[PDB]
RNA sequence: CCGAGCCUGGUGAUAGCUGGUUGUCCAAGAUAGAAUCUUAGUUCAACUUUAAAUUUGCCCACAGAACCCAAAUCCCCUUGUAAAUUUAACUGUUAGUCCAAAGAGGAACAGCUCUUUGGACACUAGGAAAAAACCUUGUAGAGAGAGUAAAAAAUUUAACA
């Protein structure tokens, strides 16, 4: 007795859920730190005009250091020494 | 962490302390201390001079081998690994209390 | 259907009940805003998400700061329900040279350029 | 302390005799009660393999009252094992037939669902009237309060009472009554 | 696994924390090859650091034995007779020494589960809690429901 | 010695009588004891809390299976007190 | 209907949270929620609500 | 649990955040030495002083740009004056 | 597999026992959990739940001392719903300001 | 399914949740406006 | 064991079809469509991958984008960010399910079928009872530390001069 047709959640006939306080306390809490994030987003500081050309320079350097360390790449260097120390495997005392 | 101890008890910790085997260390933060018949907490730790609590560090040992095995149905996932967490064992030689109040 | 979402600009027009709520006044207005990500990231839409990472704030509850400004301004309003929001504010003055190690925050969205860990 | 291990050992893991009398409480509270004794919570020791639960026992269960039409609405349902065998008797009929039931299974539903539900209603007692063995009414310790207060009826209400409490309006004289 | 392993309760050898702490380290035991490739570190490890490591702890006895060994032993035995056999094949000199130092810094007690992470000689003051602690007494000492 | 307890280590015969000759010794009177609490008397297992009386003044409480061990605990319990030798005492200062 | 709309103590309604988009609920949401704000649904009309 | 209090306080929610139970050090020489600082501490305070490394750039970028457009709103002005002398 | 999986649950499981041993000596001194624990946090003190059952256990004399500081709280904290201002602080809800 | 219906088509867990948030609270003063008045 | 015998050989017949496919560890990674005696497959494209050259890539601010007869969209300097295009080499995916919304067919039926924007699943975890697709939530470990996230339905009904 009591069942549900299909699947519990969905379709033309579901598993009726019903909503408590307790998320409706979550949600209104949710809500109005929002308020306060639209309150807080209004009364700018400076003017479109105003805050229009002042990062460029920070923009730019950054970009031409990412080509630069995109352009400087290649293989390392190889070393006689880190040839070399590949014989140390056969030392033994004397 | 915390923990609850007295004079001459053992205690384990999961990491290394950078201090070798035989030295003694001053432990500063306490939440309080009792005696028989009173305890003393602070708001929220105590002050350094009221208490001195000395600890010597006995034992640097790896933990034993701990699994670490992922696992997935019916889609060839599994993954195992080992673990030898650090540790290091101090002992509480003594506790004092003094009379500024 | 389901698309980005425009906001009437009427929405950011602060009352005089709201200015005495929150005490944000709206001459000399705070500069930076602190940031922080409160919601998930999933079940957005791929906007809203690589937006947020592109403010850099792909780590929850983590203060990060921003510009008060219009062009910022539009991508806050984009994800603004997943974040809060707050301005900065400080007594003490800018952090100077000599106290750039010794800084603190504050749950209030306050900085303190001095810390000296020790009570009143 | 400055006690020894075994003494010591066994007076905290000791058990303990409760004692509560039922009348006029709901079995439901009664064995929200027994069943946290039992299970041993209010012991500051509590594990569940370290079996900690407590004797209890009841009186009075006869005398017990639900709140609401319950005694006349709420089924208790029962399939004895046959075809056909399937049957329900209300908590009214129940309680007639059989007192103790109700509170006894209403502690069987606290329970958790493990293999000590069985040891622990078995450390349980129950009795529908206050008399009792007397093996069973001395190994006792504490009879703890009731949950609930008894509203009181005009016959309990003394004199002084009802005069302090003000009359609240004048009737007209001219009225049969 | 713990219940594939064995447990213990943490302990110390003679509560060596209390009085003059001394390392439960006693003997050490390299097994070395003059030749083979696999004995170079600890060739390398006796040639520079075994000596330092003498001097800095003068309590544990090393012995070398210096023998033809296709695989290079270490061994250490502790106060408690507990022996732990480690093979250094084909091992660097900076990591043979932290082994070593970890050995020495190592109580000699077999390294499993352990129970809890502490312990306590006497973790009772206060007295120990019963369910009479915190409940009054009768006056003469009476049961609930009883005349005399 | 830190682990151990007195009476693992020196063990004694007639708690109660040694603790009467110290009474004697210390000039006090002789104590009575008293169950001062009780929990299944009839259960298989019973549970007493005796105690020591003096002068109407109690010095050490007992817990035990039965009356006699209750008893002998609590004289136990006594001479802990008595020669300092409490589980609450002062550690050892090294 | 009108001076309940304006009477109502709750400061939360169906037209400010849907104009803000505060919580993403324009995905559940329709277009025509915005004028169909809390009256309507589907074919039916709900006059208590507001 | 008392988070909204320790909010309300002025303290972090989680009081292993920040303040004086997880700032301070957790040992330090019998003898009385200093110890040296934990890593998480290291960390907390590099990431701390970028954060005001930033916040200084981040202030005087918008204060720059600000004197900037005075300067061009300046000019205009002057420049006018330039015209209708002409 | 199960080995791995099972270190959340004996956190979980081990953080429950604490809770319902601290429940049940503060219902034997008169008070519940949820209210010790917020009464503590006020007061400013950070003892967490371990230490709280292993002192329940084996301090009972501590335990009541943490308790009827909790209870004098909750009786501070009903004077100032009462009241808001306009009137003198608790002396435990007092706080120390750190700088 | 369509969006009209001849059934009450059942919503989102959100959208229940936003409807039972929003409704019409009556402002009524303190006292009921009849005993005291 | 004859819709046409049995043995051998071609014969390791072919099979877009089924099954199976052996040590450990890390990382990136499900994606519009077109043609096909083609829809159980395949080629190109799209997506994905590796190594390299270069620089713009993403969010986007005003302005701008039809007469006929709504949410949004294209472009877009700034700004915040670090990706993008191109070159060389293949592979695999190319039989898809629910939810929200705009629609079509159907009965304003379907856990129905067909297009579009988005999300989730086919990757772990907590919750709704167990549950794929719902809600919270991602970058990985040890802990016998802590603060939170989503998160438990309320309802009782009719007198009358
Ligand atoms: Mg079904
Ligand atoms: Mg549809
Ligand atoms: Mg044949
Ligand atoms: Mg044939
Ligand atoms: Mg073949
Ligand atoms: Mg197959
Ligand atoms: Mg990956
Ligand atoms: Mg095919
Ligand atoms: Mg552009
Ligand atoms: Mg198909
Ligand atoms: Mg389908
Ligand atoms: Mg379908
Ligand atoms: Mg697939
Ligand atoms: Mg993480
Ligand atoms: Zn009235």
């Amino acid at each position: 007795r009591g069942r549900i047709p299909g699947r519990q959640w969905i379709g033309k006939h579901r598993r009726p859920r019903f909503v408590s306080l307790r998320a409706k306390q979550n949600m209104i809490r949710r809500l109005e730190i929002e308020a306060e994030n639209h309150y807080w987003l209004s009364m700018p500081y400076m003017t479109r005009e105003q805050e229009r050309g002042h990062a460029a320079v920070r923009r730019r350097e950054a970009f031409e250091a990412i080509k630069a360390a995109a352009t400087s790449k290649f293989p390392p260097h190889r070393f006689i020494a880190d040839q070399l120390d590949h014989l140390n495997v056969t030392k033994k005392w004397s | 962490r915390q923990w609850k101890v007295t004079s001459e008890d053992l205690i384990l910790i999961g990491n290394e302390l950078d201090l070798a085997c035989g030295e003694r260390i001053r432990l500063e933060k306490v939440l309080l201390v009792g005696a028989d018949n009173f305890t003393l907490l602070g708001k929220p730790l105590l002050g350094k001079d009221l208490v001195r609590v000395e600890a010597t560090v006995i034992e640097k040992t790896e933990s034993w081998p701990r699994i670490i095995m992922r696992f997935r149905k019916r889609k060839n996932f599994k993954k195992k690994r080992i673990v030898t967490t650090p540790q290091t064992v101090l002992r509480i030689n003594s506790i004092e209390i003094a009379p500024c109040l | 259907k389901f698309t980005r979402s425009r906001i009437p600009e009427k929405v950011f027009q602060a009352s005089p009940e709201d200015h005495e709520k929150y005490g944000g006044d709206p001459q000399n207005p705070h500069k930076l805003h602190i940031v922080t990500r409160i919601k998930s990231t999933r079940r957005r839409p791929y906007w809203e998400k690589d937006i947020i990472k592109m403010l850099g704030l792909e780590k929850a509850h983590t203060p990060q700061v921003h510009k008060n400004i219009p062009s910022v301004n539009a991508k806050l309003k984009v994800v603004k329900h997943l974040i809060r929001i707050k301005p900065l504010k400080l007594p003490q003055g800018l952090p100077a040279e000599e106290n750039m190690s010794n800084t603190c925050l504050k749950s209030t969205g306050e900085l303190v350029v001095q810390w000296h860990l020790k009570p009143v | 302390s400055s006690f020894s291990r075994a003494p010591q050992q066994w007076a905290t893991f000791a058990r303990i005799w409760y004692l509560l009398d039922g009348k006029m409480q709901p079995p439901g509270k009664l064995a929200a009660m027994a069943s946290i004794r039992l299970q041993g919570l209010h012991k500051p020791v509590y594990h569940a393999l370290s079996d900690c639960g407590d004797h209890v026992v009841i009186m009075n269960t006869r005398h017990i009252a639900f709140s609401g039409n319950k005694w006349e609405q709420k089924v208790y349902s029962s399939h004895t094992g046959y075809p056909g065998g399937f049957r329900q008797v209300t908590a009214a009929q129940l309680h007639l037939r059989d007192p103790v039931a109700i509170v006894k299974l209403a502690i069987y539903g606290m329970l958790p669902k493990n293999l000590h539900r069985r040891t622990m209603m078995e450390r349980l007692h129950l009795f529908p009237d206050e008399y009792i063995p007397e093996d069973i009414l001395k190994n006792l310790v504490e009879e703890l309060p009731q949950p609930r207060k008894i509203p009181k009826r005009l016959d309990e209400y003394t004199q002084e009472e009802i005069d302090a409490f003000p009359r609240l309006w004048t009737p007209p004289e001219d009225y049969r009554l | 696994t713990a219940r594939g392993t064995p447990s213990r309760f943490l302990a110390s050898v003679l509560h060596n924390g209390l009085g003059r702490y001394v390392q439960q380290l006693q003997r050490l035991s390299f097994s070395v090859s003059r030749d083979g490739a696999s004995s170079r570190g600890a060739r390398e490890f006796v040639e520079r650091e075994v000596i330092d490591f003498a001097r800095r702890n003068p309590g544990v006895v090393i012995y070398v034995n210096s023998r033809p060994c296709c695989v290079p032993r270490v061994v250490a035995e502790y106060l408690n007779g507990a022996v732990r056999e480690e093979s250094i094949h084909c091992k660097s000199v900076e990591e043979i020494s932290t082994l070593v130092q970890k050995l020495a810094d190592q109580s000699g007690l077999d390294v499993i589960r352990i129970r809890k992470p502490f312990h306590t000689d006497n973790p009772s003051i206060q007295g120990q809690w019963h369910p009479f602690t915190n409940k009054p007494t009768t006056f003469r000492g009476l049961r609930p429901r009883e005349v005399q | 010695m830190t682990g151990k307890e007195l009476f693992e280590m020196w063990k004694i015969i007639n708690p109660m009588g040694l603790l009467v000759e110290e009474l004697k010794k210390r000039n006090v009177s002789a104590p009575e004891s008293r169950l001062t609490r009780q929990s299944g008397g009839t259960t298989a297992l019973p549970l007493y809390f005796v105690g020591l009386y003096c002068d109407k003044k109690l010095i050490a409480e007992g817990p035990g299976e039965t009356v006699l061990v209750a008893e002998e605990e609590a004289a136990r319990v006594a001479l802990r007190k008595l020669y300092g030798f409490t589980e609450n005492r002062r550690p050892w200062n090294y | 209907q009108e001076e309940r709309e304006r009477n109502n103590q709750n400061p939360w309604t169906f037209e400010r949270i849907a104009t803000a988009n505060m919580l993403g609920i324009r995905k559940v949401l329709s277009p025509y929620d915005l004028t169909h704000k809390g009256k309507y649904w589907g074919k039916f009309y709900m006059p208590k609500r507001v | 649990a008392g988070g909204q209090w320790r909010l309300q306080q002025g303290l972090a929610a989680n009081p292993s955040g920040y303040g004086p139970l997880t700032e301070l050090p957790d040992w330090s020489y019998a003898d009385g030495r200093p110890a040296p600082p934990m890593k998480g501490q290291l960390r907390r305070k590099a990431e701390r002083e970028t954060f005001a490394r930033r916040v200084v750039l981040l202030s005087q970028e918008m204060d720059a740009g600000l004197q900037a457009w005075q300067l061009r709103q300046q000019k205009l002005q002057e420049e006018q004056r330039k015209q209708e002398n002409a | 597999v199960k080995c791995t999986k099972a270190r959340y649950l004996k956190k979980k499981n081990m953080r429950t026992l604490w809770i319902n041993r601290i429940t049940a000596a503060s219902q034997e001194h008169g008070l519940k959990y949820p209210a010790l624990i917020g009464n503590l946090v006020k007061c400013q003190v950070e003892l967490n739940r371990k230490v709280l059952a292993d002192l329940a256990i084996y301090e009972p004399k501590t335990f009541k001392s943490l308790a009827a500081l909790a209870s004098r709280r909750r009786h501070e904290g009903f004077a100032a719903a009462l009241g808001d201002g306009k009137e003198p602080e608790g002396i435990f809800s007092r706080v120390v300001q750190y700088h | 399914s369509k969006a009209v219906t001849r059934h009450r088509r059942v919503m989102h867990f959100q959208r229940q949740k936003l409807m039972a948030v929003t409704e019409y609270i009556p402002p009524k003063p303190a006292i009921h406006p009849s005993c005291l008045p």
